[PDB]
């Protein structure tokens, strides 16, 4: 809750002003990433995120 | 070779995937035997390490990002433990709505190498063998629609042959990066093109004719087909291992067939993930049956494209041509509901039978 | 630690509650053993210090302001005196229509710490133990609907772990301050969000999957569920310790289920307090049975909202979707009446089972 | 039974999602092959399957 | 930070009195149009906490607040390293930036702007 709307309730002034985003009847659209799980022979292990930046670090930590 | 092929296949996928806020690759270092042991020795199906890591920790946890897809750098033959592992993996994949992609072994076809793939007169005859009873049973199972097997190997036994599952995964990740959805992953122009292959000799171990590709598609495989005299190969088909059931109505047959296609199964799985997340966010809010139905139909409307004349690149961005959500109450249980989500995708060209006729006058259509 | 956690939890609740003319916090400094002794040694149930202070001095006195809710900064295990104290407390809470909230001990689950909560395959199996006979009997009792147990601890053994009853109480007081009623206390968007947790590691001692949260809800607990990779946790459920009875009619089952839910029980308790006060004001006035019925139905109409399409924030302000008061005379006793007050709340979403289906054509609904 | 439907019963989540094939009131249509039994002079014998591929093998095994 | 954290209520802090009550909330006052803070804010928990409290005061009085981003917010010793990372957005996925992302989601964060890098005087 914005602190502006807290002042609606806690000792409000006669002239009480807030800013609001006009959204009408719109609903929020949360997006999910695409997640690819890779299983390869390269309970305690985990799916470690891999990308172009950390590829060599993951190779080293696997240490083939 | 085998280790190098895995690492190089992985490196190519990572380097060619636009990873970022919207796209993540997560890697689990595990052998085929370890997977088999974990899945077989689990006290219950939901107790295996794979089930925990794939279903519970992401799809079944508040704030998780569900696995959209699983790629296994393994080959599966006709051996009983291979089919058993495929079945257990299909169960985990189905639970999490995360289709699984791996490679078909040449031993599945009673072949030493896929260089022999053009030798048999009839491929379907091979799969009548008593050694393939378990494979046919697996194809009959519901959860087999979450398993796809690709063939043959792709050039990266003196040549470095890699799993073609890496190439199909790359097609999927490119489709997501360009369009936000993974339907456009097949054909010359529909996203199935694997370009820039080494040209030394088929870069895909064997030439696959149109008739042979169709046979393989009918048998539950996704074949990579080299374009002759080029550095290019194409996934023409996108069929899962599931064998659709045959019914007495056109609607049921059509629905069974498309529910065995990898692009559509991927889209349906994505909608399962979205529904899980958004409805978990709605638990505890004041909602009637009608509130739930209105919210879900409003939410899904943004993914629907009515225009069937839109170009390929536009249709690739919208997984649905029609959708509808029906919600019903459960008697005696306030706030408990059941829903059915009907998804009608944009369909991809599969077959064309043409008759050419010379005529002195054009007959009416 | 234990003293610091109690004082810090109390300070957080006090600092984050809009106390004033409409909202009061009253504190009784007392140990668990002292409460047990006071409740067990009372000559009669209405003679204990707790009964006097909670029922008689406020709910049962002219001009009193009835206790709306009781929060106990205690953990309750499987020990016989723990369950006995829970039972006596439930009796006092039921008498005054003041629901009681406290913490479940890990010992209730045969656990040293709630870090082990994800370990058992099946939580319901734990509660079949012979050591939990008294707990199951308590769950069967009518007055158990006035007891809710929350788990696990929330970050404020080297970390300062606090009772999550403080966090739930804060949700309740925020709901009252914003809306005037305490139904909107669960879910991501329904008032169950506990924000700004310390992010050092789970701020709630353990991750709770969706399936485990549902298990715990079925067992009579309110679980705090950390959103992965965030500083937020959510009370998805709001189930009291009462186990609803199962009947052969949908209406009886529905009524039993909702009468075991903390939001609705809080609303019904508030209406009990209002009825006590206003009818005490009407004692001695000239009133027929019809006068009483008309007055009570007129008074309750202001709390009813018929529009089921109103947004969450509007529905939070009206505890009722429907209400009716029926008044009857008592034969042979002029001026003596009996009434039944039917309260139909706005129901919160509990569960959704969805089937996703790819189709070539949309079937009719 | 799909593992998705097992989760309907075994510790189900609040939001339980399954995939299903929409078949309506349709019935499955199992097809039978045409099987031609040939009796020719070419309890322990058997009807051996013969086709264009294995014809010469069957001729050899008969060995006329 | 002390004044904002130790206030008994949000409207009792010295900053709230001086910025809201004495000008915006008083007959004849000239409301603060804007606030500029000669401070740098890093990823540290008390930095983000102070930013949140300042945003609350700024929102109440409708007085947008402007300060500087620290290079430590980017896990950088100096902004001379700003061109080094391939992808900046990746940095802000860190678990160390949970509080910062939560702050960005807050309503009152629209009354906080952070500028970078430093300018030669």
């Amino acid at each position: 809750e914005s602190t502006q709307h807290k002042l609606d309730r806690i000792r409000p002034p006669r002239v009480q002003i807030t800013y609001d985003v006009e959204t009408g009847n719109a609903i929020e659209k949360k997006e999910l990433p695409l997640v690819v799980g890779i299983l390869a022979d390269l309970m305690e292990r985990r799916f470690v995120e891999i990308n172009r930046d950390n590829f060599n670090d993951v190779l080293a930590s696997i240490a083939p | 070779q085998k280790l190098e092929a895995s690492w190089r296949g992985l490196h190519m996928l990572v380097k060619n995937t636009e990873t970022g806020a919207r796209l993540k690759l997560r890697l689990l270092n595990v052998t085929q035997k370890e997977l088999l042991i974990d899945l077989e020795k689990a006290v219950e199906f939901d107790q295996s390490a794979l089930f925990k890591k794939i279903y519970e920790e992401e799809y079944g946890t508040f704030g998780g990002h569900p696995f959209s897809l699983l790629v296994g750098d393994y080959s599966f033959g006709r051996h009983p433990q291979d089919i058993g592992l495929l079945e257990k993996l299909s169960n985990v994949a189905a639970a999490a709505h995360a289709p699984f992609i791996a490679a078909a072994s040449p031993r599945l076809f009673d072949m030493g190498s896929f260089t022999e793939l053009a030798v048999p007169r009839d491929l379907a005859k091979i799969f009548e063998s008593q050694e393939l009873i378990k494979w046919r049973a697996f194809r009959e199972s519901e959860d087999s629609r979450y398993v796809s097997l690709v063939l043959p190997h792709v050039l990266l036994a003196r040549y470095l042959w890699g799993n073609a599952a890496w190439a199909l995964t790359q097609r999927i990740t490119e489709a997501f990066a360009r369009y936000g959805w993974c339907a456009a992953i097949r054909g010359v122009e529909g996203g199935g093109a694997v370009e820039g292959l080494p040209a030394h000799k088929c870069p895909t171990e064997v030439a696959i004719t149109d008739r042979r590709e169709k046979e393989l598609d009918a048998l539950g495989f996704i074949a990579l087909c080299h374009k002759k005299n080029s550095d290019l190969a194409v996934f023409f088909g996108s069929q899962t291992t599931n064998r659709p059931r045959v019914y007495n109505t056109n609607e049921a047959n059509a629905n069974a067939r498309i529910s065995a296609m990898l692009p559509y199964v991927l889209a349906a799985s994505r909608f399962a993930h979205y529904l899980k997340v958004i409805m978990r966010d709605k638990v505890g809010s004041f909602m009637t049956r009608d509130n739930v139905q209105t919210y879900l139909n409003n939410w899904i409307a943004d993914y629907v494209l009515i225009n069937d004349n839109a170009p390929q690149e536009i249709k690739a961005q919208y997984p649905l041509r029609e959708a509808r959500v029906d919600v019903s109450e459960v008697v005696g249980k306030p706030g408990v509901y059941r829903a059915t989500v009907f998804l009608r995708p944009h369909f991809q060209l599969e077959e064309l039978t043409a008759s050419i006729r010379l005529v002195a006058t054009l007959p009416p259509p």
